[PDB]
C-alpha cells in the first residue's frame, strides 16, 4: 500500500489558493480522508461524513475531487492552519 | 393581569374561617390530615 | 485476515462492485456485520443480516438508502446501492461476528484494508 | 364630563364614524 | 411580440339557458388586459397549456392545419391531431408517430364533427376538453365564444404546439371570478373581469354593470405572517455532563452509580453524532424525534465492564454473566452507550482492586498483555433510561425580531402578530399579559427578561371609492383600520390609508364618506 | 409540621370555592 501526494512543492504568495492531490490504486466505493497533523503531533480532523454536514464548522473548509483525485482548495492560509494535510490509510 | 377583577375557581381558603390554631410552646406528634391543601 | 480491494485507478461515472473474502472458515456460518465510518468522526452502525434465516436489525437511523442484498448462488456477500448520489461518500466495516456455537456476541478481528473512492 | 363619566381585534373591527367625535 | 387581449376570452361557462340576468360564475378565464404572447412562423417551439389558451389569428387563406398537444409525443404521452380542411372541423385525438418534425403536407381515438378573426379557446375540467371558436370578420370590441364542440377525453394535457404546412397566439387561463351579461336571446353582449381593478371587485360584489357613485366594501385587508418566532430560554443551565464522563476514578462493576438528571438542558445531539463511543444502540425510542421530543424521568447508569459482555447486557439473552450479573427488563427504553477505555484506565502491572462475586443465591486478577483481545480490554459503559418533564433538549432556538408581523412561539404557545416595545413591569414569576377579554396582550421572552407586547396583525377592511361608471373609471381604494404605511397617492387618515385620491386643504358638503372624517369626490 | 426539638403558628384547609381576585397595575393581588 503506497501513498503520493502533489505537488511536492509550491510557491506563491500570502493568501494565495493552495491545492493539493492524493492518488490511488484499484477498484472501490467511495470514501476517503484529510488530516491537520503537525510535525510530530497528532493528526486533527474537522469535519465529517462527507455527505453530513457538522455544525460549527467553518464553511471555508471543503473537500472534492471524484473518480481517482481528491482536491484540498485552502482560500486563504491562516495563522492556525499552518500544518501539513495527511491523507492517511487505515482500515 | 394588570387592574382587572378577574373571578377564578380553585382551592382556597375561605375567608373568615375557623382556622384551627395550634401551640408551639399531643406536641409530640402534632398530626393532622392533609385532605385539599392547607394554608 | 480478511481480503477485500484496494484504492482506485478509473473515471468517474462507472459502476463497480466490492467483496468481502474470509479464509479458512465458512463465510455464510459467521455473522458478518456492516459499519459504516468516513473522515471527521466515530463509527455508524445499521445494522447485520443473517442470510441463515434472513433476521435483519435496522438501525432506526437507515432511511432505506442502501438497500441490502445477498447471492446464495456463489454464497458471498455483496452489497449494492439502489440510486447513487454525488453524495454517498461512505465506507463500510466487514467483520466476523459471534460463532454459531456461542451465544455471546464479540468483535475480535476488524478489516485488513479498503481505501476508498468514488 | 360626559365623555370622562362614560367608559380586542379578533375578527371584530370597530370601525370609527366618518362624523368623528370632534 | 406582446400585446393587449382587451376583452377577449369571454366564452359561455355552461350550456344553461339564461335571459337578461348578470350572472356571475367563478369559471377560469383569461383574464381582461392580460398579456398575450404573439408569435410569427417564419419557427413553431412548443408552448403553454396551464388551463386553457386564448387562441386567435387573422388569416385569409386557411394557413394553419395542424395541432400537436402532450408532452414526449413519442406514442407514450396522449398527443391531438387536430386539423381543419375548410370543410370540417375534423378532431383526431388517436397517437401517430412523430419524428424530429412532424410530417406537413396505432391509433386510440379519431373522431369528425386578413377579414376574419379566428378564436379558439380551450378548456379541461372534469376530463371535459371542450373547445370553443368564434369567427367575427385584437379590436376594442367583444364576442362570445359558443361551445363549438365538446370531446369527453378525460386525459390531462399541459402543452401543445400549433403547426401548419404565419400569426398564432396563446393565452393563460387562471381562476377568475368573472360577471356575464346576458341579452334576451341568450347570447353574452357584455362582461366583467373581477380582479382587474377595484372598481372590477366592485362589480362582482354588486354583481352589475352600472356602478352608482359609493364606496362598496369588495373585500377586507390583510396582512399576512413573514416568518417565524420559535424562542426557548438560555442553554446556559446545560447538565454537568462534563464531569461524569471525565472523572478520575469510576465504581466498580457490582457497585454500579444511578443518577437522576433533571432540571438541565442537554444537547444529544452531538453525543449520538460523534462515535468515540464504541457502542450505540437505542430501544423503544426514535432518534428522529430526539430532537423533537423529550422525556421523563431520565437516568443514567454508568459502570465500566469488559468488552465482550456490552451484547449479553440486552432483552432475550440468556447466560451465566447475564443472568447472574444485572437483568434487563423486557420493556427497556433507552439507549446502551459503551466504549474504550483502555488508554486511560488501564495499566502495565495490572490493577487487583477489581473484584467479582463467585456465588449468589438468587437474582434481583485480569491479565493485561498487548496481545490480549478487544473483549478483555476495560469498556466504559453508560445506559440512558428514559419513561415515557423538566428536562428537555434546547429542540428549536430562533432570534426575535419585532415591528413586523410573525409567527411568535413563546415556551410552546402559538400566535401570529406583531411585537412592541413595552415599559410596563411584571412580577418575577409572572410571564404571560391579559387584558379584560382574556387574550394575551404581553409577554417576556424567556432568554432575557425585557417586556414586550402583542399586538395583533394590521388587519380591517378595503372599500372602493368610485363615481358612476357612467362618470369615471379609476378609482380610490379605501383601507380600514390599518394605518397607510403597510399599503396613486397615499393618504393617512383615523379611517386608514386611502390609495388612489388626493389629499384637498378645501372642504365642500362631501357625497361619498370615507370615514373617520375624511369624504371623497369626483 | 415538625419544629426544632431542643409561636402562635395557624393551619387552614382548603376547598373549591369561586374566588374574585382584584390586582393593581403590577400584577399583584391588593384585594
Ligand atoms: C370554631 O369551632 C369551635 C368548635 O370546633 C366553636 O366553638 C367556635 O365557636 C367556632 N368559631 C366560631 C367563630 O364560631
Ligand atoms: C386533411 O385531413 C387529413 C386527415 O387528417 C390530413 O392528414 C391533411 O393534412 C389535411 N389537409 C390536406 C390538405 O389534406
Ligand atoms: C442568556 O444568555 C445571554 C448570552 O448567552 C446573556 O447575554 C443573557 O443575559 C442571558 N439571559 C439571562 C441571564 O436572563
Ligand atoms: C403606522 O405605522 C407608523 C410606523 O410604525 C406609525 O408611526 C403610525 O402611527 C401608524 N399609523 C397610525 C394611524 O397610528
Ligand atoms: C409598582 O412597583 C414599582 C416598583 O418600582 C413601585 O415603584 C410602584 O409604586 C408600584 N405601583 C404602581 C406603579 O402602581
Amino acid at each position: 500500500i503506497v501513498m503520493t501526494q502533489s505537488p511536492s512543492s509550491l510557491s506563491a504568495s500570502v493568501g494565495d489558493r493552495v491545492t493539493i492531490t492524493c492518488q490511488a490504486s484499484q477498484d472501490i466505493s467511495n470514501y476517503l480522508n484529510w488530516y491537520q497533523q503537525k510535525s510530530g503531533k497528532a493528526p486533527k480532523l474537522l469535519i465529517y461524513d462527507a455527505s453530513n454536514l457538522e455544525t460549527g464548522v467553518p464553511s471555508r473548509f471543503s473537500g472534492s475531487g471524484s473518480g481517482t483525485d481528491f482536491t484540498f482548495t485552502i482560500s486563504s492560509l491562516q495563522p492556525e492552519d499552518i500544518a501539513t494535510y495527511y491523507c492517511q490509510q487505515y482500515d | 393581569r394588570s387592574s382587572v377583577l378577574h373571578s377564578t375557581q380553585d382551592l382556597f381558603l375561605p375567608f373568615f374561617s375557623n382556622v384551627t390554631w395550634f401551640h408551639a410552646i399531643r406536641f409530640d406528634n402534632p398530626v393532622l390530615p392533609f385532605n385539599d391543601g392547607v394554608y | 485476515q480478511l481480503v477485500q480491494s484496494g484504492a482506485e485507478v478509473k473515471k468517474p461515472g462507472e459502476s463497480l462492485r466490492i467483496s468481502c473474502k474470509g479464509s479458512g472458515y465458512s463465510f455464510t456460518n459467521y455473522w458478518i456485520s456492516w459499519v459504516r465510518q468516513m473522515p471527521g468522526k466515530g463509527l455508524e452502525w445499521m445494522g447485520r443480516i443473517d442470510p441463515s434465516d434472513s433476521y435483519i436489525n435496522y438501525s432506526p437511523s437507515f432511511q432505506g438508502h442502501a438497500t441490502i442484498s445477498a447471492d446464495k448462488s456463489i454464497s458471498t456477500a455483496y452489497l449494492q446501492w439502489g440510486s447513487l448520489k454525488a453524495s454517498d461518500t461512505a465506507m463500510y466495516y466487514c467483520a466476523r461476528g459471534r460463532n454459531y456455537l456461542d451465544s455471546r456476541g464479540r468483535f475480535d478481528y476488524w478489516g485488513q484494508g479498503t481505501l476508498v473512492t468514488v | 364630563l360626559l365623555f370622562n363619566k362614560v367608559t380586542k381585534f379578533n375578527g371584530l373591527t370597530v370601525l370609527p364614524p366618518l362624523l368623528t367625535d370632534e | 411580440a406582446y400585446t393587449n387581449s382587451f376583452t377577449r376570452g369571454v366564452y359561455y361557462p355552461d350550456k344553461v339557458f339564461r335571459s337578461s340576468v348578470l350572472h356571475s360564475t367563478q369559471d377560469l378565464f383569461l383574464p381582461f388586459f392580460s398579456n398575450v404572447t404573439w408569435f410569427h412562423a417564419i419557427d413553431n417551439p412548443v408552448l403553454p397549456f396551464n388551463d386553457g389558451v386564448y387562441f386567435a389569428s387573422t388569416e385569409k387563406s386557411n394557413i394553419i392545419r395542424g395541432w400537436i398537444f402532450g408532452t414526449t409525443l413519442d406514442s407514450k404521452t396522449q398527443s391531438l391531431l387536430i386539423v381543419n380542411n375548410a370543410t370540417n372541423v375534423v378532431i383526431k385525438v388517436c397517437e401517430f408517430q412523430f419524428c424530429n418534425d412532424p410530417f406537413l403536407d396505432n391509433c386510440t381515438f379519431e373522431y369528425v364533427s386578413f377579414k376574419n378573426l379566428r378564436e379558439f379557446v380551450f378548456k379541461n375540467i372534469d376530463g371535459y376538453f371542450k373547445i370553443y371558436s368564434k369567427h367575427t370578420p385584437l379590436p376594442q370590441g367583444f364576442s362570445a365564444l359558443e361551445p363549438l364542440v365538446d370531446l369527453p377525453i378525460g386525459i390531462n394535457i399541459t402543452r401543445f404546439q400549433t403547426l401548419l404546412a404565419a400569426a398564432y397566439y396563446v393565452g393563460y387561463l387562471q381562476p377568475r371570478t368573472f360577471l356575464l351579461k346576458y341579452n334576451e336571446n341568450g347570447t353574452i353582449t357584455d362582461a366583467v373581469d373581477c380582479a382587474l381593478d377595484p372598481l372590477s371587485e366592485t362589480k362582482c360584489t354588486l354583481k352589475s354593470f352600472t356602478v352608482e357613485k359609493g364606496i362598496y366594501q369588495t373585500s377586507n385587508f390583510r396582512v399576512q405572517p413573514t416568518e417565524s418566532i420559535v424562542r426557548f430560554p438560555n442553554i446556559t443551565n446545560l447538565c454537568p455532563f462534563g464531569e461524569v464522563f471525565n472523572a478520575t476514578r469510576f465504581a466498580s462493576v457490582y457497585a454500579w452509580n444511578r443518577k437522576r438528571i433533571s432540571n438541565c438542558v442537554a444537547d444529544y445531539s452531538v453525543l449520538y453524532n460523534s462515535a468515540s463511543f464504541s457502542t450505540f444502540k437505542c430501544y423503544g425510542v426514535s432518534p428522529t424525534k430526539l430532537n423533537d421530543l423529550c422525556f421523563t424521568n431520565v437516568y443514567a447508569d454508568s459502570f465500566v465492564i469488559r468488552g465482550d459482555e456490552v451484547r449479553q447486557i440486552a432483552p432475550g439473552q440468556t447466560g451465566k454473566i447475564a443472568d447472574y450479573n444485572y437483568k434487563l427488563p423486557d420493556d427497556f427504553t433507552g439507549c446502551v452507550i459503551a466504549w474504550n477505555s483502555n488508554n486511560l484506565d488501564s495499566k502495565v502491572g495490572g490493577n487487583y482492586n477489581y473484584r467479582y462475586r463467585l456465588f449468589r443465591k438468587s437474582n434481583l486478577s485480569y491479565g493485561f498483555q498487548p496481545t490480549n483481545g478487544v473483549g478483555y480490554q476495560p469498556y466504559r459503559v453508560v445506559v440512558l433510561s428514559f419513561e415515557l418533564a423538566t428536562v428537555c433538549g434546547p429542540k428549536k432556538s430562533t432570534n426575535l425580531v419585532k415591528n413586523k408581523c410573525v409567527n411568535f412561539n413563546f415556551n410552546g404557545l402559538t400566535g401570529t402578530g406583531v411585537l412592541t416595545e413595552s415599559n410596563k413591569k411584571f412580577l418575577p414569576f409572572q410571564q404571560f399579559g391579559r387584558d379584560i377579554a382574556d387574550t394575551t396582550d404581553a409577554v417576556r421572552d424567556p432568554q432575557t427578561l425585557e417586556i414586550l407586547d402583542i399586538t395583533p396583525c394590521s388587519f380591517g377592511g378595503v372599500s372602493v371609492i368610485t363615481p358612476g361608471t357612467n362618470t369615471s373609471n379609476q378609482v380610490a381604494v379605501l383601507y380600514q383600520g390599518v394605518n397607510c404605511t403597510e399599503v396613486s397617492n397615499v393618504f393617512q387618515t383615523r379611517a386608514g390609508c386611502l390609495i388612489g385620491a388626493e389629499h384637498v386643504n378645501n372642504s365642500y358638503e362631501c357625497d361619498i364618506p370615507i370615514g373617520a372624517g375624511i369624504c371623497a369626490s369626483y | 409540621t415538625l419544629l426544632a426539638l431542643h409561636a402562635a403558628y395557624y393551619v387552614g384547609y382548603l376547598q373549591p370555592r369561586t374566588f374574585l381576585l382584584k390586582y393593581n397595575e403590577n400584577g399583584t393581588i391588593t384585594d
